[PDB]
């Protein structure tokens, strides 16, 4: 059954930019309903338990100008796992997200903190949402080859030959 | 090594020639004078440009003899190397003192004594070859020598030229 | 010309006919051969243009499918451009055509650039057009002035390169 | 970033030899048949070591990371962005391979191996017939 | 030096192929 | 420009399509 890349996949939500608009403090707010969030990620459960409890060079500089991301760490921290963290924001348009997982190697011998290790790039352009450049460069040329074959086998088709002369046109 | 220079040359023009042709005949004579030849001030003169833009100066009649000096200035693509140059290039011939390597349209030869001893003559083989561990040096084999000095005469510059450190041989 | 020692005759800078500073040319057995090539071609024009006056075929020359092709070129272009009076010069071409690294004036272009990007001397680029080494340690001991200039990766980087931009015979 | 490199210059110097051919054969004159095939040679030959060199480091490439520069400004700059960013292939070719694959259409896995004998006998009895015929 | 830069090819007239459509809620 | 105000565009809104009942329409294009 046919599937779209989730790579080019890109989602629109008017009907939530047109409620809360885009901000940061809502930008992963924005992203929880796209399906590139998993839900078996730590931050839903993280989301379950704050809900439970209401009922009962830039990257340092992101660090410290928000303390919701400062809260973010104190509740990641305990879970390790897929997670989602913020990566870089330019405002008013431009942010985009770090997909990382963490494994908090706590063993003797290791001196070094929790594990962080890439899983995919998601970019935040406007409202909309993007997530390899081999890929691109391989069909590229593919497609260039494509029509090569084309012009060559119309130019051959275009030769002709004859003994006396050679070949000419 | 290829380089380009300005060059100059005197050429005396025969009474003989004396007509509205003249400026041919010059060009004539220079190419069929310079091209090829050699001079140790500039080496091996190689190949002449813009031959359409020969630059040309007024002629003075010599008192004596009645030919016609001209003042030829040109610029010209030339070969020489210098001390301690590193050149690849091709064998020539193989003797037991050493060998010769032909570079551009130089010689330059190596003695026995500045090779490391690890090359031994192996005059059985054909033809006779120097023969290393990993290195074979033979005819048509490319081979790098440095080039330790240069003598020059007229019409040619010799070169005598050392591997007796590493990396060198057969590449 | 280890030490650099290029003296007054062959200065890095040149005075021209035109009294201007300009900078040393050197080239490597591929451009010189195309130089000297397109040269003799060109005067074997004029010289036909010039009988013409007083009274197709040249593309095939420079164009060469095989090296004894392009050496029987080069034997009737020295026959008709020369005279036969030059044995050095036909001694000389010869060396140039059996061991040229480049036969297409792109891939020489491309060398050029390669080696000339970083700015290194002109002997230095030449030599290196000239000689072709697997290591850039066997470079650095053959160039004497490569040494304490170039860093290793670079150097083993552009060799490699270099290597891989040999058209096959 | 050497193999980037590396995949740098020599997709360059591809990109120069097609920006020859073109100019050459813009020209409202054809030139002649000889200079076309020589060209074509070069170029194709070339586009084989643009494969091949792009085939040897494809670990490097997918090890790197795409990020936008914190001093690239997006806002003035998306429209570039997306130019570049967007990988889908042309439809034409899409639609090609479709309709090759509906040409073409443990019995699959025998018929590979029935393929796999059909080559290696193949080759052999081409090295016989060589090898039939004395070609020194 | 470099014997001739490249010519800018771009194509911005290039439509894209993009897919769209996890547009609706 | 940041503040995306209803019912007054220059060009038809994409969300006021997809509110429009002719997406429901489509939808119910068998009941039609």
């Amino acid at each position: 059954m046919n599937v779209t890349p989730l790579d080019e996949l890109q989602w629109k939500s008017p009907e939530w930019i047109q409620v809360f608009g885009l901000r940061t403090e809502n930008v992963l707010d924005y992203f929880a309903e796209s399906p590139f969030f998993d839900k078996t990620s730590n931050n839903q459960v993280i989301k379950m338990q704050r809900q439970f409890s209401q009922l009962n060079p830039a990257r340092r500089q992101i660090l410290f100008k928000y303390p919701m991301y400062m809260q973010l760490e104190e509740e990641l921290m305990k879970l390790d796992g897929t997670e989602y963290v913020l990566s870089s924001v330019r405002e008013p348009d431009f942010w985009v997200i770090r997909k990382q997982r963490r494994t908090n190697n706590s063993g003797v011998g290791s001196a070094k903190g929790p594990e962080i290790i890439p899983l995919q790039d998601y970019y935040i352009i406007g409202a909309n949402i993007y997530q390899t450049i081999f890929k691109i460069v391989q069909s590229r040329l593919m497609s260039t080859s494509y029509h090569l074959n084309s012009t060559l086998e119309s130019l051959y088709d275009l030769i002709e030959f004859q003994p006396s002369q050679g070949v000419h046109y | 090594m290829f380089f380009i220079k300005d060059l100059s040359l005197n050429i005396t023009l025969h009474p003989s020639f004396f007509g509205p042709r003249m400026k041919q005949y010059l060009k004539t004579k220079l190419l069929e004078e310079v091209e090829g030849s050699c001079t140790g001030k500039f080496g091996y003169i190689l190949c002449v440009l813009d031959y359409d833009n020969i630059d040309i100066q007024r002629g003075r009649i010599l008192p004596t003899d009645g030919s016609a000096e001209f003042n030829v200035k040109y610029r010209a693509v030339v070969f020489k190397p210098f001390k301690g140059e590193v050149v690849d290039g091709t064998v020539v011939s193989c003797s037991q003192h050493g060998f010769e390597v032909q570079v551009g349209p130089m010689k330059v030869f190596v003695t026995k004594h500045l090779m490391p001893q690890d090359l031994t003559f192996n005059a059985g083989s054909n033809p006779p070859s120097y023969q290393s561990s990993e290195d074979v040096i033979t005819i048509k084999s490319r081979i790098r020598v440095k080039i330790e000095g240069c003598i020059s005469q007229v019409s040619s510059i010799h070169a005598i030229g050392s591997i007796k450190e590493d990396y060198l041989g057969a590449i | 010309a280890a030490t650099l020692q290029l003296g007054q005759e062959f200065q890095l800078k040149q005075i021209n006919h035109q009294g201007e500073e300009e900078e040393l040319i050197a080239l490597n057995l591929s451009e010189a051969r195309l130089v000297i090539k397109e040269a003799l071609v060109e005067r074997r024009r004029a010289f036909k243009r010039s009988q013409k006056k007083h009274k197709a075929d040249d593309d095939d020359f420079m164009h060469s499918e095989t090296r004894e092709k392009e050496l029987e070129s080069i034997d009737v272009l020295l026959e008709q451009t020369t005279g036969g009076n030059n044995k050095d010069l036909k001694n000389t071409m010869q060396y140039l055509t059996n061991f040229s690294r480049f036969r297409d004036q792109e891939t020489v272009g491309a060398v050029i650039q390669l080696l000339k990007s970083t700015g290194l001397h002109p002997f230095e680029v030449a030599q290196l057009g000239s000689l072709a080494c697997d290591t850039a340690d066997e470079a650095k001991t053959l160039i004497p002035s490569l040494n304490n200039k170039i860093s290793d990766d670079e150097l083993e980087r552009i060799l490699k390169e270099l290597s891989n931009l040999e058209t096959l015979y | 970033g050497q193999a980037l490199d590396a995949v740098r210059m020599r997709l360059a110097q591809l990109t120069h030899s097609l920006r020859r051919i073109r100019d050459e054969m813009s020209k409202a004159e054809l030139p002649q048949w000889y200079t076309l095939q020589s060209q074509l040679n070069v170029t194709l030959s070339q586009l084989v070591s643009v494969t091949s060199t792009l085939q040897h480091f494809q670990e490097t490439l997918d090890s790197t990371v795409v990020y936008p520069l914190p001093k690239f400004p997006t806002t003035s700059h998306e429209s570039l962005v997306t130019t570049l960013l967007r990988k889908k292939n042309i439809p034409e070719v899409d639609e090609w391979m479709k309709y090759v694959r509906e040409t073409s259409g443990e019995e699959i896995e025998k018929l590979l191996q029935q393929d796999r004998e059909i080559t290696n006998w193949a080759r052999t009895t081409f090295r016989n017939e060589y090898g039939k015929h004395d070609f020194k | 030096p470099s014997y001739s830069p490249t010519s800018p090819s771009y194509s911005p007239t290039s439509p894209s192929y993009s897919p769209t459509s996890p547009s609706y809620s | 420009k940041g503040a995306v105000g209803p019912n007054n565009f220059i060009w038809p809104a994409e969300d006021a399509l997809r509110r429009g009942m002719l997406a429901m329409a489509s939808l119910h294009s068998k009941e039609l």
